[PDB]
């Protein structure tokens, strides 16, 4: 089956250069077309265009003529790249096979990229510690803050990712200092504390920053 | 550009009921060579949208059978016989008739559920961040429905103001509950200067608001 994944910077400054690639598995990209979509903040989906059967291509045309496709068939990759940059172009950017039928069969999981003048900052993290309070009937509730990274995203795992039971990851906020902020949380059997450790994993890509948090009451 | 228009763009549904949306082109969708080339996507909760029907009412991959499409030349419509707590997400109209390609706004589909209340866990900040002149406290929510849900600051029962912000998860795809996270951030100072934190949580599912605090120390 069709694999896809994006790859590249999540950060440019405005006006300056967004490049990205997409390394397809279990498919040749020398037949068929091959695509691009994004999709902005909270913001739906808009298709951008797609590398087909000579090399040839189409864009859309609401982006002006600022994006070039094109492709690595040795590598069995396609690349992406937006000339021009502004905040308007921050989004998460897809690649997708099309079928028969004309539509996006197989996606990427995606990659965000954020335009901004702003510096790469990897976080801290903090336990957040399980104790009397956060703990009731047999219950108790543990995590890790993930603070003052930029920009986004962060990923958070849990005992290497054997812990997925009772895990909520909230959505970043982005504090008035410019910078994000996040919590991950697990709840957990009161009875297992000091028997079971719990460590999250963090990783900031944008900054290389990958921690193991060992948290205890 | 075709545009594709979406109606209703939020859709609140119980279990087990009956669900439809409309999806609306400017022109038609009939291509020259007989086929119409309208798609439906879905986008669970933190993934890429991924293809449900293709062709107006072929149903893709894996697709239960409660998915049906229907309509012709600018008039679509998807219906789903019964939701299911797993059918949560926002669904797209989109058009591959002509290009460029587009899509709808999305409709967001939410799953009501039975009302359950928060449980709610206090954090103090860690001695670790304390090292660094700030102090973040943390009041977790978790697991609950509806959405609407009031947190409020105390500290030395002074109401608190512009020092905090919060999270919330978007709706679980198997429970159908949310999650909340919100943050008091201080600076280490200030933290020191004051005795009880507490987290006024105010939620249809309970009985009368619910605090929990601590005593710094």
């Amino acid at each position: 089956e069709v694999q896809l994944v994006e790859s590249g910077p999540g950060l440019v400054k405005p006006s300056e250069t967004l490049s990205l690639s997409c390394t397809v598995s279990g498919d040749s990209i020398t037949s068929g077309f091959w695509n691009w979509i994004r999709q902005p903040p909270g913001k739906g989906l808009e298709w951008i265009g797609y590398i087909g059967f000579s090399g040839s291509t189409y864009y859309n045309p609401s982006l002006k003529s600022r994006v070039t496709i094109s492709r690595d068939t040795s590598k069995n990759q396609y690349s992406l790249k937006l000339s021009s940059v502004t905040a308007a172009d921050t989004a998460v950017y897809y690649c997708a096979s099309v079928d028969n039928s004309a539509a996006l069969d197989y996606w990427g999981q995606g990659t965000l990229v954020t335009v901004s003048s702003a510096s790469t900052k990897g976080p801290s993290v903090f336990p957040l510690a399980p104790s009397s309070k956060s703990t009731s009937g047999g219950t108790a509730a543990l995590g890790c803050l993930v603070k003052d990274y930029f920009p986004e995203p962060v990923t958070v795992s849990w005992n290497s990712g054997a812990l997925t039971s009772g895990v909520h990851t909230f959505p970043a906020v982005l504090q008035s200092s410019g910078l994000y902020s996040l919590s991950s949380v697990v709840t957990v059997p009161s009875s297992s504390l000091g028997t079971q450790t719990y460590i999250c994993n963090v990783n900031h890509k944008p900054s290389n920053t990958k921690v193991d948090k060992k948290v205890e009451p | 550009d075709i545009v594709m228009t979406q109606t209703p763009l939020s859709l609140p549904v119980t279990p087990g009921q009956p669900a439809s949306i409309s999806c609306r082109s400017s022109q038609s969708l009939v291509h020259s060579n007989g086929n119409t080339y309208l798609h439906w996507y879905l986008q669970k909760p933190g993934q890429s949208p991924q293809l449900l029907i293709y062709k107006v009412s072929n149903r893709f991959s894996g697709v239960p059978d409660r998915f049906s499409g229907s309509g012709s030349g600018t008039d679509f419509t998807l219906k789903i016989s019964r939701v299911e707590a797993e059918d949560v997400g926002v669904y797209y109209c989109s058009q591959s008739t002509h290009v460029p390609w587009t899509f709808g706004q999305g409709t967001k589909v939410e799953i009501k559920r039975t009302v359950a209340a928060p449980s709610v866990f206090i954090f103090p900040p860690s001695d670790e961040q304390l090292k660094s002149g700030t102090a973040s406290v943390v009041c977790l929510l978790n697991n609950f429905y509806p959405r609407e849900a009031k947190v409020q600051w105390k500290v030395d029962n002074a109401l608190q103001s512009g020092n905090s912000q919060e999270s919330v998860t978007e709706q679980d795809s198997k429970d159908s509950t949310y999650s909340l996270s919100s943050t008091l951030t201080l600076s280490k100072a200030d933290y020191e200067k004051h005795k009880v934190y507490a987290c006024e949580v105010t939620h249809q599912g309970l009985s009368s608001p619910v605090t929990k605090s601590f005593n710094r120390g």
